[PDB]
């Protein structure tokens, strides 16, 4: 029993509109660097597709995740420690540019510079922006198959139509797309730190931030392939790996990530989720994977619980982050409403960035349909959304908890409008999913008023516990290049000092 | 030493049973990242685009530079009980960062170096500017060596010293020699940068140039709304959704085209509002939606006419509600009567009965023929407050209190005549279900259905007698509905087959019956349930169609039927372009310099370009095909622009250029002629010794020559008739594709000469302002670089929410851009000192339309008469234009421009038929503004800065001024009678200030400008005012107009709704397989719905944008159509027709129906674009396939509700009923001498 | 040649040691971001699983056999292996590595210098090293034949005396190889060039071969620092 705390990140897919401005904002304080120009820390596909890079859900191809061995112990899917060793000098398994894109820029200044008596008007025409040489099409991009782009029997290669007769929805009528906004999962058990050679990916104590280490990263790229969700990219220029920071300069004084608050459809949850770190390996080595959903939120700890409460403070969490935790949108819809479930729980992962699933409009029906259990609202059962496809997306194949988180967000709707169209109370529908009265307000509330202050509930990192904040307060940020940064012994081979340190020792004790 | 820290220690301890390591390890590295999110400082600032976002966003400057932005969620806060409004935003906006320092960012004034190197070569020679621009552009080689390099290369560096003077020598030149009409500007929604178009609109202005129109020549405008409510556009804010409980998005694609609004659409569900998305396509607004409708494009009226039965049927005949019927009773014009015109067996509805018909004239002294009339439950006859007749003339009867209008007594108007009629008579409706092409279902009844009608005979003033009946009884027969008199073509059941059934409609649009009934029922009831709050969102998917008043008066009769207008969380939610600057009157003197001047000089664009750019010499269209079958077709003779030529004339429509002489010359040769300058035109139009420009568009003296062009895209964008504008306008190499009237040896219009071989190349002189080398830019002369958003001061309000904020310099304008308003001034400058000696104090004659909102929309009651034709006389302000005199001071031009002029203290401001005292605004701006020194304008306010202008729109607003808003509402309490004051009482000391809404975002000022409530309790929906404040709506009736009565409504068809199938264009059976390149070629619709990945074509060039979508141009195809072309995904095709021709790549889909194509909108014509094999030229852009054709009903005039307006009416830019051949391409040719090409095989 | 004969084998050999150990040392310390293996693979997967491997098994053979062979004195066990023992095995064994090296090292510069992605990213210093290593690998493998002309480990004595002088810090290491074939001169040269150019090349991924993974816990938390 050790207990940690983090910020977790829960999507509303159903409010999600697809509209890609959590992805611009990452890219432009994060990746706009050559080298990493194709990287998207955050992205957003269409589904049904394969997403980016191309097919990063096929584990049998990119052997990303773990596995759990017949012995019961866990092992990393790219081979133990002596395999993926083995693989070092050429990684068989490692993602190549084309299957993500191929960076791209266009010849502006010839629209410019077009000489006097151009036989046609001038055009800006692509070029590499990996070889600077001229491209004679662009065949590719980070979101190609973005709103059903791309004939039918392509997209639904997608690995989630799996056990699913998808002929049916190739067909006009039955069409149906939805968006999965995606960063890094910031796992409990991350596949990453476990296939890095050098030990340079490391899960921050005080908030479970998964950082790539960019001094210690020694190039070895074989995390890459360890990530199942293939969410760390490769600097081809630096040699490097990066990934999502969980824009941590942010949160380590209360503030929202930028894909979180920058959000047009205000659709992310950012909350403190408190967790007991000696049960990570026993829950992610849960023999049936349909166990892990459940498994992980076992793992998770009741914030207003006394007994959590003083084992917290004993085990070193701030006072502002136990509060922030008992206040937590997050444990509001992965413990209380079951509303949030995991992405891909079966990678045996932990992920901490979970999801609501999507309502969508009712099937295609032999006539206009009839008042269901919610009236003019729709039923579960009407959703056009195969629930199968969610399932193999968030519950490891099992209906169960979508059709539960469904069915509460159409039950929240019917009490709703009873109450605000018929000016009536109906607990009709929250009876048959076990929600009471209160809940559904609170659900309304946190769901549908979205109160900036209600979405993200971040405490501060607390930078100044075990650090020496005041010399860093007055010299941080003078980089005149001092060479004593980064290391705790105090001898360095240029005779110099820290800037933001004190040297001068007091000997008045 | 990080070495010698390699040497147990740093381990703690294990947790989870040894799977996990605690190390206490060094992570100072994490500073890496730290010190890129650092920044210098962040700055509030907003974008200039127009997509009615007007969303605030947080700079960033780092390293002295701006590198990234985030939106500001500081926004004042809405109710407790709705969702707030942060973050917004959308991802175009997100990317604008990118432009600033990017590879096509302008830099330096450029100009088209042949132009360059004769205007150098002229300076040596003419010592005066004007003169040396003489020396060139009356020289036919040299004009024409410059023109034909345009579109072709050549940009050299110059400097705003040069530019500047051939600017201003250019306009002197072009307003001595032909009038300054001759000169012209085109810049859009003036809300997403208020200053930043009142630069250009007002240098323009003052010179009397031609300002040029934008929200109908976008086709924005819905000609439907001054038609049913005399109002331009006002629509309920998107926080207003959320008070809804029933929704409908009809070609609404809301989370693309209204992202940062869409939140309140995917939130007003949890509240239990039912959503239901109507799209042909699955369209991303359906992945939001409950139910997810498809009719076949085009056909969406069809399936509104159906649900309007429905309603009807159930909730005014069967069980009526009491709700609905007081709504209409109250709100409508259906109680009005109706005269009854004798036909051959039949009768036909003619116009509305008026007060000045009946014997004494029902007390009616004021206006009598423009007041309508109704009956009363007690069987007598009343002309009721509200008619148009009482806005005028008279006071305090201009309301919507139930009384009569001569008594003054509380009346109560009978809705149906059914039940006390004197007789039944058969009235004919017409009826084009059943015309249409081949790609849409149609059905076959009669082009002219006979219904049995209850009528009344009335013993008319001046002896005659004839029969009248209720618009509400004219309603329920054109709806198909049996009232009991055995009508054959009533309905008997909803499968019954006739006149807009359900079972009628499924086989029109596609759309199941059951549904069409099960969702009109559930929307009526809805609205029973909460007093009208039952909504439908729509957009360009019907707005952008030929028939597009048909498609929305569908909608708006359905939503007046539920009484749902004008209830919080009901109505009409029309939403396009940004068009909604709220503070109104406090902008219109500063973009048009009123506080000097009046009139200006405005100008409908759709006309004003079919009809320079020509494109009206290709004109497939006939009027007589669009005709009522019950319509005199003698009586309409004509192409269609001679309709606008003669609405011209009748002062309808604007005109520019005006006349056929030099406007400048008309005042000296009235002094000779012993008469002054107004009788002396009027005797000179009846005569014909100065006409109509209009009439002569390619004489060589009624085209523009100067053309200015900012805050638009144009020639890459908007441009309808893309490949007309580069022949006729521009002069230079073009892709049309069809043969023009003469050579097809068509009829010749009967208003406008003819010729042969048309003028090209028009424009002497285009110059363009704009921060990234746009399409329009590439075929300019002259490039002026201008500041982008994040580089200048100026303001924004939108449609979608009640804030105003602006936009700021994060840091000054980078390489030598300067803001819009800066490279105006230095223009006026420049133009002050060069026109000295051409041009002094000069005696303007400008005609101006009859105004709606004026007392002389009240011209034509009954009928329509041109004077040309002896039909009346030539009475200017009635029976034709109004002929103003107008004084220019031209060297006074820049102190003028940089100063708050005179007649605001002398005459005051005001509008929409409105007027107030704005002395102590002028006191105030005087002391923040500073005032002029000496000079002509010594001791007015200033104008130097874009915050001074900025400062003087805020201060005279009434939206931004609570002081202005009383005196504003005092001054509408005397046309009604009813005090309005009270809705900005208690906000009469807020004044709103530039720098306070830098701090925080303001919320506006309810005002009399609009007709919704800016308020903490009600949220701002539209035509609230007129509901709850019984303000009448400025229509004929005073009331929402269901039936139109204007002579040409009436002969077009559209007095009353009707289905109209798509319009053919012929544009493709002339060239499809004329010029096969081996590869199938297939006839699809075209349609161009706005983009994801930028607005319109700005972003378009952004590599952020282009690498989230399909890396440049684009066009979606079913699966079905491209598998039968043989294209795969991503090839190149080629789309082309009469018009032009496209090249792109195909993005193959299985949410594209088959029949349609679509190439999101503006794409443009720069990036990623290879050569046609149809043109032989670089491949073109998706408006190189369209062409303007006008529609008659948008020309009409002089009318009340339909009386002209700067944007508020005028022909409309339609473009969805275009269809186009479709083929994969062969030949792969760049045209760039580089090698690199293609060939796509099979 | 008695003067390039001392400075070669005498000086230059401590020359591009200390350049290698402190340039080695300055380099960890103040470069670290720059510490990397700078893989190449992404940007052009072809080929590279077989070149990579190829050349990084057999050089690593190589310097198997060139570490034991060398630097193990000889009386340690130089009744179960004499030095002409230790020579047939590294004419063998060290061979064959050698061979395996040579294709892998010449696949990887084919692709370095030809494979557009790869030549449009690549260093000076990428292509310098790659080459050097190639070349060191062929002048390697012509040492064998002249190795076959003294099959009594005569050759291979004069070169493990010269090596283990070097190391011990004894001078006159040089003498030890009065009379050895040329061939074995250019390849000593151009060895320890080699060790001068590392710190300033992607060599130093070789001091960071990850040994430690193969027991180190799967999960790593750093606590606040
Ligand atoms: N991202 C972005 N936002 C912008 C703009 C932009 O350029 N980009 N521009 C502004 C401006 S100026 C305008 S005029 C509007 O955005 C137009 O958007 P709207 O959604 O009304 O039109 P649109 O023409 O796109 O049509 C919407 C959808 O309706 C479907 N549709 C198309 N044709 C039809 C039809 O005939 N009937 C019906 N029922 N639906 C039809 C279609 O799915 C389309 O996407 C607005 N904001
Ligand atoms: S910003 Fe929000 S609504 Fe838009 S795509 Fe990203 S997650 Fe979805
Ligand atoms: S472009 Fe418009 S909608 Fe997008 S962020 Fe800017 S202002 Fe908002
Ligand atoms: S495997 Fe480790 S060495 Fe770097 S490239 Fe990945 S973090
Ligand atoms: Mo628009």
């Amino acid at each position: 029993m050790k207990i940690r705390s983090q910020v977790g990140m829960v999507l509303n897919l159903d409010k999600c509109i697809g509209c890609h401005t959590c992805s611009v904002t990452c890219k432009n304080v994060w990746t706009s660097r050559e080298g990493v120009e194709y990287a998207w820390f955050n992205n957003v596909e269409t589904k049904p597709g394969q997403g980016f890079p191309t097919d990063w859900e096929n584990q049998e191809k990119y052997k990303g995740g773990w596995i759990r061995k017949i012995n019961g112990k866990l092992q990393p899917r790219m081979g133990n420690r002596a395999m993926l060793l083995g693989k070092i000098f050429a990684n068989p398994h490692l993602p190549g540019i084309d299957d993500y894109y191929e960076p791209f820029d266009f010849d502006y200044q010839n629209l410019h510079t077009a000489p006097e008596g151009s036989k046609s008007q001038p055009i800006a025409r692509p070029r590499s922006l990996i070889t600077g040489e001229r491209m004679a099409k662009i065949e590719k991009g980070p979101n190609w198959e973005d709103d059903l782009g791309g004939e039918f029997d392509k997209l639904a290669k997608d690995k989630n139509f799996d056990n699913i007769q998808k002929a049916m929805y190739s067909q006009f009528e039955n069409t149906f797309m939805m968006y999965l906004p995606r960063l890094c999962e910031h796992c409990l058990n991350p596949a990453c730190v476990a296939t890095c050679p050098s030990g340079a990916i490391y899960k921050r104590e005080e908030d479970g931030i998964v950082l790539i280490d960019q001094d210690k990263c020694r190039g070895w790229r074989m995390c890459i392939t360890g990530c199942p969700y293939k969410k760390i990219y490769f600097n081809w220029k630096s040699g490097k790996s990066e990934k999502c920071i969980f824009c941590y300069p942010r949160i380590e004084a209360g503030q929202p990530t930028v894909c979180s608050e920058t959000c047009v459809g205000r659709i992310r949850y950012l909350g403190v989720l408190l967790y007991d770190a000696d049960a990570i390996e026993r829950a992610a080595s849960t023999e049936n994977e349909k166990d892990l959903y459940q498994r992980q939120l076992d793992v998770f700890l009741d914030p207003n619980d006394p007994k959590v409460i003083e084992q917290a403070i004993k085990d070193g969490i701030p006072l502002s982050v136990i509060e922030a935790a008992q206040q937590s949108p997050v444990y509001k819809m992965a413990m209380e409403w079951k509303l949030a479930l995991p992405l891909h729980p079966e990678y045996r992962t932990l992920p901490m960035v979970w999801y609501v699933p999507p309502l969508s409009p009712i099937q295609s029906a032999a006539d206009a349909g009839e008042l269901g259990s919610n009236g003019i609202l729709p039923d579960v059962e009407s959703l056009r959304i195969p629930v199968q496809y969610l399932a193999n997306l968030l519950t490891a194949g099992d209906t169960k908890p979508v059709l539960r988180a469904l069915k509460r967000m159409l039950a929240m709707r019917h009490y709703k409008r009873a109450e605000t169209v018929d000016g009536k109370v109906d607990t009709r529908a929250l009876e048959e999913v076990g929600l009471t009265e209160a809940q559904a307000q609170e659900m309304y509330r946190y769901l549908a008023i979205a109160n900036y202050e209600d979405r993200f509930v971040v405490p501060s990192s607390h930078r100044e516990l075990a650090r020496e904040a005041f010399p860093e307060k007055n010299g941080c940020g003078f980089t005149f290049g001092d060479g004593c940064h980064g290391s705790d012994t105090k001898f360095n081979l240029f005779n110099s000092r820290r800037i933001d340190a004190i040297d001068v020792t007091s000997k008045t004790e | 030493s990080k070495f010698l820290d390699r040497f147990f220690k740093q381990k703690g301890e294990t947790f989870a049973d040894g799977h996990g390591q605690l190390l206490n390890t060094n992570r100072d590295w994490e500073d890496g990242y730290r010190q890129r999110w650092q920044h210098d400082k962040i700055v509030r600032s907003t974008h200039g685009v127009n997509c009615t976002g007007s969303c605030s966003w947080k700079i960033y400057v780092k390293n002295g530079l701006v590198t990234w932005e985030t939106q500001q969620t500081d926004y004042p806060r809405t109710r407790p009980d709705l969702p707030n409004h942060e973050p917004r935003g959308c991802p175009s906006g997100a990317s604008y960062s990118w432009y600033l320092y990017s590879a096509n960012r302008l830099k330096y004034p450029m100009m088209r170096k042949r132009l360059m190197k004769m205007w150098r070569e002229a300076k040596a020679l003419h010592s005066d500017p004007v003169e040396a621009w003489a020396s060139i552009i009356e020289d036919a080689d040299k004009a024409k060596s410059f023109k034909q390099a345009r579109g072709r290369g050549g940009f050299v560096r110059s400097s705003w010293q040069e530019v500047n003077e051939l600017i201003a020598a250019s306009n002197v030149y072009t307003i001595k020699n032909y009038g300054p009409d001759r000169v012209a500007g085109f810049s859009p929604i003036p809300a997403m940068s208020m200053v930043s178009y009142a630069s250009g609109a007002r240098y323009l202005s003052l010179i009397g140039g031609t300002c040029l129109s934008f929200y109908d020549w976008y086709c924005d405008l819905p000609p439907a709304s001054p038609q049913t409510w005399g109002e331009q556009t006002d629509v309920p804010e998107s926080a207003d959704w959320y008070n809804s409980s029933y929704i409908i998005a009809w070609g609404s694609n809301v989370p693309q085209t209204r992202t940062p609004d869409a939140h309140f659409f995917t939130e007003v569900r949890y509240k239990g509002t039912k959503t239901v998305a109507v799209t042909p396509d699955y369209a991303e607004i359906a992945k939001l939606c409950d139910l997810w409708l498809a009719p076949k494009q085009g056909t969406d009226a069809a399936m509104a006419l159906a649900m309007g039965h429905v309603m009807l049927r159930e909730f005014h005949l069967d069980n009526p509600s009491q709700y609905f019927t007081d709504y209409v009773r109250r709100y409508t014009d259906m109680p009005m009567l109706v005269m009854l015109e004798e036909r051959d067996g039949y009768y036909a509805a003619g116009r509305m009965l008026r007060a000045a018909d009946l014997v004494d004239a029902l007390g009616q002294e004021n206006n009598p023929e423009w007041k309508t009339v109704a009956f009363n439950t007690n069987g007598e006859m009343v002309a009721p407050n509200g008619s148009i007749g009482f806005r005028w003339g008279e006071k305090g009867k201009w309301n919507l209190e139930q009384r009569d209008g001569k008594t003054g007594e509380e009346t109560e108007l009978q809705l149906s005549l059914l039940g006390s009629q004197d007789e039944i008579a058969e009235v004919g409706f017409p009826y084009f279900g059943g015309d249409g092409t081949e790609h849409f279902n149609k059905v076959e009844l009669e082009n002219v259905l006979l219904h049995k009608l209850p009528v009344k005979r009335l013993q008319l003033a001046d002896g005659s007698t004839a029969l009248v009946t209720t618009v509400y009884d004219l309603t329920l027969a054109n709806y198909g509905l049996e009232r009991g008199l055995n009508d054959v073509n009533c309905a008997t059941s909803y499968d019954d087959v006739k006149a807009y059934t359900p079972a009628w409609a499924e086989q029109i649009t596609g759309v199941s019956r059951s549904q069409i009934i099960r969702i009109a029922r559930e929307f009526a009831d809805n609205a029973d349930k909460t007093h009208g709050r039952s909504m439908i969102i729509v957009g360009a998917g019907l707005n952008h169609w030929y028939h597009l008043d048909m498609n929305y008066r569908g909608l708006i009769n359905m939503l007046i039927f539920c009484g749902c207008v004008g209830q919080s969380g009901g109505g009409w939610a029309h939403y396009v372009g940004q068009e909604k600057l709220r503070p109104q009157t406090g902008w219109q003197p500063l973009a048009f310099a009123l506080d000097w001047q009046r009139p200006a000089r405005h100008m409908n664009s759709t006309s004003y370009f079919y009809n320079h750019s020509s494109q009206w010499r290709y004109e497939t269209v006939t009027a007589e095909e669009l005709l009522s079958p019950m319509a005199d077709k003698s009586r309409y003779t004509g192409h269609l622009i001679d309709f606008n030529v003669r609405a011209e004339r009748m002062g309808w429509l604007p005109s520019a250029p005006q006349l056929g002489t030099n406007p400048l010359t008309i005042a000296g040769e009235a002094e000779k002629a012993g008469m002054n300058p107004v009788d002396y035109t009027v005797k000179s139009l009846k005569e014909g010794s100065i006409r109509f420009a209009a009439e002569q568009p390619e004489n060589g003296k009624n085209h523009p020559r100067n053309l200015f062009i900012w805050r638009s895209n144009l020639l890459g964008s908007s441009g309808k008739g893309h490949e007309f504008m580069l022949k006729y306008l521009l002069g230079t190499e073009h892709g049309i594709q069809g043969k023009d009237l003469g050579q097809q040896g068509g009829v010749k219009p009967e208003e406008v000469d003819w010729q042969d071989n048309g003028l090209e190349g028009k424009l002497d002189l285009v110059v363009t302002l704009d921060f990234r080398l746009s399409s329009t830019c590439l075929y300019s002369d002259i490039i002026l670089p201008t500041a982008t958003w994040y580089e200048k001061d100026d303001m924004n309000t939108s449609d979608m929410h009640p804030f105003i904020h602006p936009l700021s310099a994060a840091v000054d304008p980078a390489w030598e851009a300067k803001s819009d308003w800066e490279i105006y001034k230095a223009i006026a400058k420049k133009f002050s000192e060069v026109c000295v000696g051409h041009l002094g104090k000069e005696t303007d004659i400008v005609t101006l339309p009859i105004q709606h909102d004026s007392a002389a929309e009240l011209a034509q009651p009954l009928d329509v008469k041109d004077w040309k034709k002896g039909e009346c006389d030539l009475i200017p302000g009635k029976t034709a234009p109004h002929i103003m005199v107008v004084e220019r001071d031209y060297p006074a031009t820049y102190e003028r421009f940089t100063s708050i002029g005179p007649l605001m203290e002398k005459i005051g401001n005001g509008g929409k038929g409105i007027a107030w005292n704005t002395q102590s605004e002028m006191d105030l701006l005087r002391k923040l503004n500073y005032t002029k020194a000496e000079g002509p304008a010594k001791g007015q306010p200033m104008l130097n800065t874009a915050i001074d202008a900025a400062e003087m729109i805020l201060t005279l607003a009434p939206e931004t001024n609570g002081q202005v808003a009383v005196k504003a509402w005092a001054a509408l309490s005397e046309f009604t009678g009813r005090d309005h004051t009270h809705l900005a009482l208690n906000k009469e000391d807020e004044k709103i200030r530039f720098r306070d809404i830098q701090a925080q975002p303001r919320k506006i000022i309810s005002s009399p400008t609009w007709s919704g409530l800016e308020d903490e309790h009600v949220s701002y929906n539209a035509g609230y005012t007129n509901v709850h404040e019984l303000i009448p709506w400025r229509t004929l009736s005073g009331r929402q107009q269901l039936y139109q009565d204007h002579q040409w409504m009436r002969d077009f068809g559209e007095s009353l709704l009707v289905y109209r199938p798509p319009i053919d264009t012929r544009s493709v059976k002339e060239v499809i397989g004329q010029k096969s390149n081996g590869n199938q070629e297939k006839a699809l619709n075209f349609l161009t719905p706005h983009q994801k990945w930028g607005i319109h074509s700005t972003y378009s060039d952004n590599l952020l944008m282009l690498t989230l979508g399909r890396g440049g141009p684009v066009v979606w195809l079913s699966e079905a159509d491209a598998k039968d072309l043989g294209i795969a995904d991503n090839d190149w095709i080629e789309v082309f027709n009469s018009n032009g021709a496209l090249t792109a790549r195909a993005v193959v889909s299985q949410r594209v129906p088959a029949g349609m194509t679509m190439m999101y909108h503006a794409q443009e014509r720069i990036v990623n674009l290879p050569g046609s094999e149809i043109t032989q030229q670089r491949g073109g852009i998706h408006n190189s396939v369209t062409r303007i054709t006008p529609k008659p009903t948008h020309m009409i005039g002089g009318y009340a509700h339909l009386a002209y307006g700067f944007n508020y009416y005028g022909t409309v830019g339609s473009n969805r009923d275009e269809f186009v051949v479709v083929r994969k391409m062969k030949n792969i040719d760049w045209l760039d001498g580089e090698g690199n090409d293609q060939v796509q095989e099979s | 040649m008695q003067f390039l004969n001392m400075f070669f084998f005498d000086i230059y050999p401590y020359i591009a040691g200390a350049v290698f150990l402190i340039g080695s040392w300055l380099r960890y310390d103040y470069g670290q971001y720059t510490w990397r293996a700078a893989s190449s693979q992404m940007l052009d997967r072809k080929g590279m699983n077989l070149a990579s491997n190829l050349f990084h098994i057999g050089i690593l053979g190589i310097f198997v056999g060139h570490f034991f062979g060398m630097l193990t004195p000889h009386w340690m066990y130089e009744a179960w292996l004499p030095i002409e023992v230790k020579q047939k095995m590294a004419m063998f064994a060290g061979g064959a590595s050698g061979v395996l090296c040579l294709i892998g090292g010449v696949l990887l510069l084919k692709r370095r210098l030809f494979s557009p992605r790869v030549r449009a990213t690549t260093t000076g210093a990428d292509i310098l090293i790659l080459s050097l290593l190639v070349i060191q690998c062929a002048l390697g493998l012509l040492t064998i034949p002249f190795s076959a002309q003294h099959m009594d480990g005569s050759e291979m004595m004069k070169l493990v005396g010269w090596a283990q002088s070097v190391v011990t810090f004894h001078g006159g290491a040089s003498q030890h190889l009065d009379g050895v074939a040329f061939i074995f001169r250019l390849h000593l040269v151009l060895g320890m060039t080699l060790f001068l150019l590392f710190p300033f090349s992607r060599l130093i991924h070789i001091w960071s071969v990850p040994v430690e993974y193969l027991t180190r816990k799967y999960q790593l938390v750093r606590a606040r620092h």
